[PDB]
């Protein structure tokens, strides 16, 4: 139900330069015509951002950021809202979003894909452990993310990861970034969901 | 270290 009902939301991002695709990752609809994206999508070098078929260029959008607390300071989620001006509704699924890391490790995890390099896709994995702060390959880093033993691939980015508090399924955030048999996602807060939607 | 898992050419 809710995992078919998370692919539904699911659209292939494409990011378009001079008439060709030099970025390809994921988008979840969380409500009205908002997504969940990966944040690092905006600092590659486009002039079009392909959202399932439809092309859009920034005055066509807002991205709103999510700061999150670690360790006194605040710093930038990996984990963005693209709410389009102008779009097709997407059904409201922030009801299943929850506030803490309500999860336990070793709990079973879902990643929904659909994406222009592998089509829809599920992937499956085990629930690790949270992380206030990864340091990428790149030297960057990422606050706010929740660890998982899962086969993830370069494009899973923006997918929606589901795990299993109690007997109730519940969407943890987006995926970001993974690597040698770990994927990590970037963690978004139910609250931090619903007053974004009051505030659109 | 994990890397970005956005799909870049």
């Amino acid at each position: 139900d809710l995992q078919k009902m998370v692919m539904g939301n699911t659209k292939p991002v494409e990011l378009i330069l001079d008439g060709k695709t030099v970025a390809i990752c994921c988008a979840t609809g969380v409500f009205g015509t908002a997504y969940l994206v990966p944040r690092h999508l905006f600092a590659e070098k486009y002039d079009k951002i392909m959202l399932d078929g439809r092309a859009m260029t920034d005055s066509d959008y807002r991205v709103f950021e999510f700061e999150i607390k670690v360790k006194g300071q605040d710093m930038l989620s990996d984990a963005a809202l693209m709410v389009l001006h102008r779009g097709n509704k997407v059904r409201d699924i922030t009801k299943h979003f929850r506030d803490t890391a309500r999860m336990k490790k070793g709990t079973p995890v879902v990643g929904v894909v659909n994406n222009a390099d592998v089509g829809r896709l599920i992937f499956s994995g085990e629930a690790l452990t949270y992380k206030d702060i990864v340091v990428l390959m790149d030297g960057d880093t990422m606050p706010g993310l929740f660890a998982y033993k899962a086969a993830t691939r370069a494009g899973y980015a923006g997918g929606a990861v589901l795990a299993k508090d109690g007997a109730d399924t519940f969407i943890v955030g987006t995926h970001s970034a993974g690597g040698n048999g770990v994927g990590y996602c970037s963690c978004v807060s139910r609250s931090m969901l619903q007053k974004m939607k009051a505030h659109v | 270290a994990p890397a970005k898992e956005l799909l870049n050419f």
